[PDB]
RNA sequence: GUGGGAGAGGGUGGUGGAAUUCCCGGAGUAGCGGUGAAAUGCGCAGAUACCGGGAGGAACGCCGAUGGCGAAGGCAGCCACCUGGUCCACCCGUGACGCUGAGGCGCGAAAGCGUGGGGAGCAAACCGGAUUAGAUACCCGGGUAGUCCACGCCCUAAACGAUGCGCGCUAGGUCUCUGGGUCUCCUGGGGGCCGAAGCUAACGCGUUAAGCGCGCCGCCUGGGGAGUACGGCCGCAAGG
């Protein structure tokens, strides 16, 4: 981008409840264009939610979104010949667009086997604020404070 | 504990470092604190963080002796200066006023290569 | 901007030779002990030529300061 | 000649405050300092930052200007004395007494030379630190001459406006320092920018002429070889 900022894509609703946050998520989720599949997945593996968790999946996905958006992040920049590390805030944008990432890049790492299962429960571990889809959240805001020694240049 | 409420807090100023040095009314300070005391070592002292830091230990090395109000004086211009101030308006410490007696020379020893 | 308000603009006549006159001099002088450009003391190039003179004497005397400390920053 | 004026013009004596280093005392800890990073260095014989006291040398913020003065080199804290230049007004006095100016004599930045004094800061050389393929450097910490003072010598320079001195003549506009005037404007001297005519290879110059002209001195006559060689003159030497 470097004339204009770029209009943002808007996506269709889902079938089934409706949020653009879950078409969000499932495109995420989708490899090689294959979205029958990927759509599957995520609603299976909403189906593990009622059975093991006594709540509406729907609210629980919000809730687990809600934990990973980083607050706080670093970007590199090169002020006097060196690399500083340069925290700042995240916006909106970036912010939903890291959670979902990290939600799926985090997921495909569990020891299950089956990969409905496998989002099912990163999504519950989400919200009770663990795994590791919210271990990949610290680490990078303990990344922000932790060298806000530099927090004085651009922003 | 020895009692002494209401001092002095000279705040010293660098390109390589910055300290502060908390003084009693009359001018003699009670506890002093650097940058390369905190923990840092080189390049890291200028920064304003540094000065921050610099700034709150020397202050809660004076709580320890009960210090209530303080005149804030500053001398030279250095990297966070400012932070280093408004460090101490937030340590918990009555902030009476800001003093700028930065030292000139009104044209004495000759400087040397860097100006 | 600097168009605040000059001294001469607000003051009244008065000697620029007479050394001794405080009162006035410390109009003439900075939140610091310094002597204000001509822009601010609203003088001309002679006045400002005397001016400075007169204040370099009462200095001596110790009655004008060389240079004071600021109040904020 | 008389009456005004402006100035870092020079010389001598003096004296003021800032900052710096050092010394002493007070208080107070573990670092300080320095760099792109770092180290060399300084600190528990206690540094740094802070207060008070003392010594000493150098220099003189702000005012300070795109300003002033001077023949140039150059000159700025304050005061007093001694001293040069200069401008304006009045038009008083002399009566052409004028301009230039080989050689000569004097002045002449910085560095540098002699003897003596002085030495805070800075700093060739030199001592270490880092950088690098290497570093006899650029950066960091030290540091002797020197840099400040006196007397004496040296005399060169991008000693430049790179534009010899002096007189007359040829539209203006504008900013500024300074003097007289009947002072919203006139009039004199000076500093800048723009610009008529004109000049100019062009850039540019343009009543602060690089314009139109007269006097007088200085100098140039292809590049390199050379500011060398030789010779002479000068100097303590370096050298000129």
């Amino acid at each position: 981008a470097r004339r204009r900022r770029a209009e943002v894509r808007q996506l269709q609703p889902d079938l089934v409840y409706g949020d653009v946050l879950v078409t969000a998520f499932i495109n995420k989720i989708m490899r090689d264009g294959k979205k029958n599949l990927a759509a599957r997945i995520f609603y299976d593996a909403c189906k593990i939610i009622q059975e093991k968790t006594g709540q509406e999946p729907l609210k629980v996905f919000k809730q687990a979104v809600e934990n990973v958006k980083p607050r706080m992040e670093v970007r590199s920049r090169r002020v006097g010949g060196a690399n500083y590390q340069v925290p700042m805030e995240v916006s909106p944008r970036r912010q939903q667009s890291l959670a979902l990432r990290w939600l799926v890049q985090a997921a495909n790492q569990r020891p299950e086997r089956r990969a409905a299962v496998r989002i099912a429960h990163e999504l519950m571990d989400a919200a009770e604020g663990k795994g590791g889809a919210v271990k990949k959240k610290e680490d990078v805001e303990r990344m922000a404070e932790a060298n806000r020694a530099y927090a004085h240049y651009r922003w | 504990k020895r009692q002494v409420a209401s001092g002095r807090a000279y705040i010293h100023a660098s390109y390589n470092n910055t300290i502060v040095t908390i003084t009693d009314p009359d001018g003699n300070p009670i506890t002093w604190s650097s940058g390369g005391v905190i923990g840092y070592k080189g390049s890291r002292k200028g920064t304003p963080y540094a000065a921050q830091l610099a700034a709150l230990d020397a202050a809660k090395k004076a709580m320890a002796y009960g210090m209530q109000s303080v005149d804030v004086i500053v001398r030279g211009t250095g990297a966070g200066r400012e932070q280093a101030i408004r460090a101490l308006q937030a340590s918990g410490l009555q902030v009476k006023s800001i003093v700028d007696d930065t030292p000139v020379p009104h044209n004495g020893c000759r400087p040397k290569k860097k100006f | 901007p600097s168009r605040k308000a000059k001294v001469k603009a607000t003051l009244g006549e008065f000697d620029l030779r007479d050394y001794r006159n405080v009162e006035v001099l410390k109009r003439f002088l900075s939140e610091t002990g310094k002597i204000l450009p001509r822009r601010r003391t609203g003088l001309s190039g002679k006045e400002q030529r005397i001016l400075a003179k007169t204040i370099k004497r009462a200095r001596i005397l110790g009655l004008l300061p060389f240079t004071e400390k600021l109040v904020r920053k």
